[PDB]
């Protein structure tokens, strides 16, 4: 079966840096394209990032661009999501895919951007 | 918020015809095809890889090569649609769509091959 388990999140205040990171198994991960998905509470699950597999190609969601960076460890099946700039509209749950459509994702990592 | 649907997610088939299976996603007037990310796949089997506006054949299975394509030309109207051609046994299965166009989201869409004549 395949396995996806992200790491990383936590709690920071806007302006603030998290570096989420994406554990796969069960498939092998150094062959396929890889994706960053987010939900937050009442919310679709939307597209955040892409990479391909060889790391020639990056994709990002407008709302994101020049704040977060997708790279990945083929060696290590290891996906990384650098998070920079966050805003209180980056709070979410993040999930690591195989597929677009979060059919094949992880438990997911919290994160939450907030003042208090 | 963001749905993938299938209106008909039943597709019964008589064995060595062809069939297109479809789901629909929201369009908002011209399709952005680099924001667009389209995956078919059944089971365990990669069948369509169209990530970023153009087609990925690298992890494509072997029994779906040549019979399986994605219509291009249904995307700008919000319609994910697998065409197979010279439909098999093996064919029979749960189909998945799985689709990135800002939201995120998938459906499952049953396949039924009838017996041979």
């Amino acid at each position: 079966e395949v396995q996806l388990q992200e790491s990383g999140g936590g709690l920071v205040q806007p302006g603030g840096s998290l570096r989420l990171s994406c554990a796969a198994s069960g498939f092998t991960f150094s062959s396929y394209w890889m994706y960053w998905l987010r939900q937050a509470p009442g919310k679709g699950l939307e597209w955040v990032s892409s990479i391909n597999s060889d790391s020639s190609s990056t994709y990002y969601r407008d709302s994101v661009k020049g704040r977060f960076t997708i790279s990945r460890d083929n060696a290590k099946n290891t996906l990384y999501l650098q998070m920079n700039s966050l805003k209180s509209e980056d709070t979410a749950v993040y999930y690591c895919a195989k597929d677009p459509g979060g059919y094949a994702k992880g438990q997911g990592t919290q994160v939450t951007v907030s003042s208090d | 918020m963001f749905t993938v649907t299938v209106p008909k997610d039943l597709y019964v088939v008589e064995y060595g015809s062809n069939m297109t299976i479809e789901c629909k996603f929201p369009v908002e007037k011209q399709l952005d095809l680099a924001a667009l990310i389209v995956y078919w796949e059944m089971e365990d089997k990669n069948i369509i890889q169209f990530v970023h506006g153009e087609e990925d054949l690298k992890v494509q299975h072997s029994s779906y090569r040549q019979r399986a394509r994605l219509l291009k030309d249904q995307l700008s109207l919000g319609n994910a649609a697998l065409q197979i051609t010279d439909v098999k046994l093996q064919d029979a299965g749960v189909y998945r769509c799985m689709i990135s166009y800002g939201g995120a989201d998938y459906k499952r869409i049953t396949v039924k091959v009838n017996a041979p004549y």
